[PDB]
């Protein structure tokens, strides 16, 4: 369970939520959400539900979007490198730090290898709940 | 060469208001929001490009943007609108109202059109440079808001209109902003939530328990936000709101921006939103926060990754972050991520010269905006450093050429 | 169809958003001046 | 989603329903209905009728608040939620009086009123509705008409005294004075077998204290019927109304009252052979209000 409440028990308590140990079976969708990463810049607490970084089909899409976005990501690091400032940048091209970390690039490349053979407001409710509604519920 | 699916809105917006057939053109609808959709337009009559002519950036031809506000929303916040926009005209980072009138219940904003990109185009692949001048000049902008003495509650970056061409940012959205009212007429006594009303049996203890028959009330705080962008003191309702929820919205937009995660914080409700944040920092810090708040908190069962874990820091949370990324080979060869996670390698201990002259200022570049970054993220508030101090980090240093 | 949502100015709750601004009281509160009379305040204060 | 068990009710619907017809309710819509638009009045027609009377329930502090079924049936919007309250008259009435607290305290909020909240939440507000169809007489309500809002009016003939009726037991443990009080629920109150202390078990240190238990009023009243209608060689018939808590001692012997309320029916015991029920069940009359 999850419990946080007034020090001084004058006012209820604001969240107050437990869970029976058996609807946690499956690690997927905990009502508290988990850490699972995911890929392609997703959210942190979510993941690549129905996607797969590995799918050769969702690669080619992500490297034919990449390859078309080359030039904007250059141009947004040639306008932006270690002046800070635009203006004052004005008066090499750019400055590769190498790393053996695998991209979009090598990875395409292994792959290609491998095959190669509503409104937002609501109305104010009230806080305490009739105990015929708590029987009704 | 535009939708006619939004001409026929954009027509019937035009004989809805009588007012604005001579005034202005409607161009075309550039912004939508929760609350409004803004429209472009140009102006027929020159007076208002004469007014507040150094307002409009030059850059370009000079167009102006209209807030069509939906009519649901309330006269009275309306009002607040309007007039916070009128008493904050002039900064050159707010966006100063140029004119405003209504049609019986339908009110129009007339605001400077600032052209901007969507920040989903270039978070992924905004270099460190890029990062450190967008929140420099947003740290100006609130710097200027809380000087004038009110909250901001709802920042985030599609509130806040960056030009990258120009190199200098805006704040527009004002919907939810409220004026910090008097907070009063040590700091263990600062906030433990008795202000204003309610100010100054043994034996029995609810430490593990819930009434079976609730018979009491509920905070009654604002809870004005975002999906995400929500600092603790809200999200716990905990009492006298602050400005520095403010700082802790813009510390996880720098955040978002370390990571190349845009929905940073997916929190469908509140309990989302704190399970988040005690993932993060730990059950422990979590629960000292609501003890300096008085409130009490409790968790147990629950599985976590990380027990209490992270306290290394934010560093190691960016890292792995980033070295599953690595490991996949999401980022491109040209993604200017790399660069962050051979600083992090280098750290966490886990021609040339040019090259080193390079990796040393950005060695300094990350370490500083990782100690911003701590700086920012702290439950205190009292503690937590205003905009001003954030202002002089010695991260920002271009701010000294003045 | 998603035009959903609570309408504070009438303090009411419409499945439909273009039926809500047709609605008989929401048609009252528009053509009633006296609830924007701040608004007009400042309005004419610009000019 | 989610309609409730053996009902065509949905709490959130009714509530939203509810909600809209306090908010935009005008009494030219009940002089449509009436077709009486001739006597539309400029003052009172504009006038919200709910919302203010719901203000001055707030300045006054009255907890019950009377509902005119027939302006249900003026709302378009909640057409539907008149036939709601007839055929479903105790989960209706409820979800109202939950809407009716929630709609007291939204307005103080809103408007920001001076006046504390501290009041309103622990207050119980109750809703009375009336004016709920036609009379249809007692000879013509069929067994399918039990908990069925309906009307009836007549002559009141006798008021018995207050009945106290029992809301809360008081059990005490002779052994460890575990004293558990027992709320009444549909009508039944259930012994703690053994002591409910796990140190203490005794199963007959129970002994129910009368006095110390919490009660309720309760008062019979014999209704003669004078319908509106009557069969061939019909003689008047006598209806026994149950009021509660405070219409009691409301109505006098010779009051030509007009009743609306729950047509119930309860098992009768053949007092022959105890614990043991005659298959006729009794009919008598829960009462909301009384006119
Ligand atoms: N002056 C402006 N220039 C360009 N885009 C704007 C401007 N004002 C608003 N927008 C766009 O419209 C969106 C919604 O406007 P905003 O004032 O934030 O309304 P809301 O109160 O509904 O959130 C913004 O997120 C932005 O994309
Ligand atoms: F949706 Be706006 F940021 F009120
Ligand atoms: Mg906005
Ligand atoms: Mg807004
Ligand atoms: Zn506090
Ligand atoms: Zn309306
Ligand atoms: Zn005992």
């Amino acid at each position: 369970h999850v419990y946080l409440y007034d020090l001084w028990q004058t006012w209820a308590p604001i969240i107050t939520l437990e869970w029976k140990p058996q609807e946690l079976t499956n690690l997927d969708e905990l009502p508290y959400p988990i850490l699972k990463i995911g890929s392609f810049g997703r959210c942190p607490f979510i993941g690549d539900r129905n996607y797969d970084e590995s799918s050769y089909k969702r690669v080619v899409k992500r490297y034919s979007r990449d390859k078309a976005n080359k030039k904007y990501a250059l141009q947004l690091r040639a306008l932006f490198q270690y002046h800070a400032d635009t203006l004052l940048n004005t008066s090499k091209n750019l400055i590769f730090i190498p790393h053996t970390c695998n991209d979009s690039t090598k990875s395409f490349k292994k792959w290609m290898q491998e095959k190669a053979k509503g409104n937002g407001l609501g109305p104010t409710r009230a806080s305490v709940m009739s105990k015929n509604m708590k029987s009704l519920s | 060469d535009i939708p006619p699916e939004i001409k026929e809105e954009m027509i019937q917006l035009y004989h809805d208001l009588p007012g604005i057939e001579n005034e202005y053109k409607l161009i075309d609808k550039i912004g939508e929001g929760t609350f409004s959709s803004v429209y472009k337009a140009k102006d027929i009559t020159g007076k208002i490009t004469k007014k507040f002519a150094s307002h409009f950036w030059n850059y370009g031809s000079n167009y102006v943007a209209l807030k069509k506000i939906y009519v649901t929303s309330s006269p009275q916040r309306i009002y607040n609108e309007l007039n916070l926009l009128y008493i904050m005209t002039g900064s050159s980072r707010v966006a100063p109202l140029c004119d405003a009138k209504r049609v019986r219940d339908q009110v129009i904003a007339v605001l400077p059109y600032y052209p901007h990109e969507e920040f989903r185009t270039f978070y992924r692949d905004l270099p460190i440079k890029g990062i450190k001048k967008y929140i420099w000049e947003l740290l100006r902008a609130l710097k200027f808001v809380h000087s004038k003495g009110i909250i901001h509650r709802d920042i985030k970056p599609t509130n806040f209109l960056f030009n990258l061409e120009l190199g200098r940012g805006v704040l527009v959205d004002f919907g939810l902003a409220e004026a910090q009212m008097d907070y009063k007429s040590n700091h263990e006594q600062f906030c433990p939530c008795i202000m204003r009303n309610q100010y100054s049996v043994n034996g029995v203890d609810l430490t593990k328990g819930y009434p079976k028959n609730e018979t009491r009330r509920i905070k009654r705080a604002n809870r004005a936000g975002t999906r995400g962008f929500r600092a603790p003191e809200v999200l716990m309702k905990c009492g006298a709101q602050s400005t520095k929820i403010d700082i802790w919205s813009v510390g996880v937009i720098l955040l978002s921006l370390l990571g190349r995660r845009f929905p940073m914080f997916q929190s469908l409700d509140d309990a989302d939103s704190l399970l988040e944040l005690c993932t993060i920092f730990g059950w422990k810090e979590l629960r000292k926060c609501a003890a300096l708040h008085g409130l009490g908190f409790e968790a147990s069962g629950l599985i976590w990754d990380k027990p209490n874990g992270y306290s290394n820091g934010l560093k190691e949370f960016v890292y792995d972050l980033l070295n599953k990324e690595c490991t996949i080979g999401t980022f491109p060869e040209y993604s200017v991520a790399f660069e962050t996670f051979g600083f992090l390698q280098q750290e966490l201990h886990d021609d040339a010269y040019e090259l080193k002259k390079y990796q040393e200022e950005i060695w300094s570049d990350h370490y500083w905006c990782f100690q911003v970054l701590e700086q920012c993220f702290e439950m205190d508030p009292q503690k937590r450093s205003s905009a001003e101090d954030l202002l002089k980090t010695p991260f920002f240093n271009e701010l000294n050429e003045n | 169809v998603k035009n959903s949502g609570y309408c504070e100015n009438c303090r009411v709750k419409y499945e439909s958003l273009e039926q809500h601004i047709v609605s008989e009281k929401h048609l009252s509160f528009a053509e009633n001046d006296l609830n924007f009379e701040a608004i007009d305040s400042l309005i004419e204060n610009l000019r | 989603l989610r309609i409730i068990w053996g009902t065509n009710v949905s709490i959130q619907e009714c509530t939203t329903n509810f909600r809209n017809f306090l908010m935009s309710f005008k009494y030219k819509f009940r002089k449509i209905l009436d077709e009486r638009e001739e006597f539309i009045n400029n003052t009172t027609d504009e006038e919200l009728y709910y919302i203010k009377q719901l203000n001055e329930m707030r300045e006054l502090g009255t907890s019950n608040l009377n509902l005119d079924a027939r302006n249900l049936l003026a709302y378009k919007q909640t057409e539907d939620l008149y036939h709601q309250l007839l055929n479903y008259p105790q989960e209706v009435i409820s979800i109202m009086d939950q809407t009716i607290k929630d709609c007291m305290v939204s307005l103080i909020v809103d408007n920001n009123l001076d006046y504390d909240l501290d009041e309103i939440e622990t207050k119980f507000y109750k809703v009375r509705p009336y004016n709920v169809g036609s009379c249809k007489g007692m000879r013509e309500l069929n067994p399918n008409d039990i908990d069925k809002l309906i009307n009836l009016k007549g002559l009141v003939l006798r008021s018995t005294p207050v009945i106290p009726d029992m809301k809360v037991a008081f059990f005490k443990c002779n052994v460890c004075d575990h004293t558990m009080a027992v709320e009444i629920d549909r009508g039944v109150i259930q012994e703690p077998a053994r002591c409910e202390r796990i140190d203490c078990n005794e199963p007959n240190s129970m002994s129910l204290i009368h006095n110390r238990c919490s009660f309720a009023d309760k008062q019979v009243i014999k209704l003669q019927e004078t319908p509106d209608f009557v069969p061939d060689g019909q003689t008047p018939h006598s209806i026994s109304l149950c009021v509660y808590d405070e219409l009691v001692d409301s109505c006098r012997a010779g009051d030509r009252i007009e009743v609306t309320g729950t047509f119930r029916s309860i098992p009768i015991r053949a007092n022959s052979r105890q614990r043991v029920l005659k298959s006729l069940y009794k009919t008598y009359v829960d009462v909301v209000h009384v006119k």
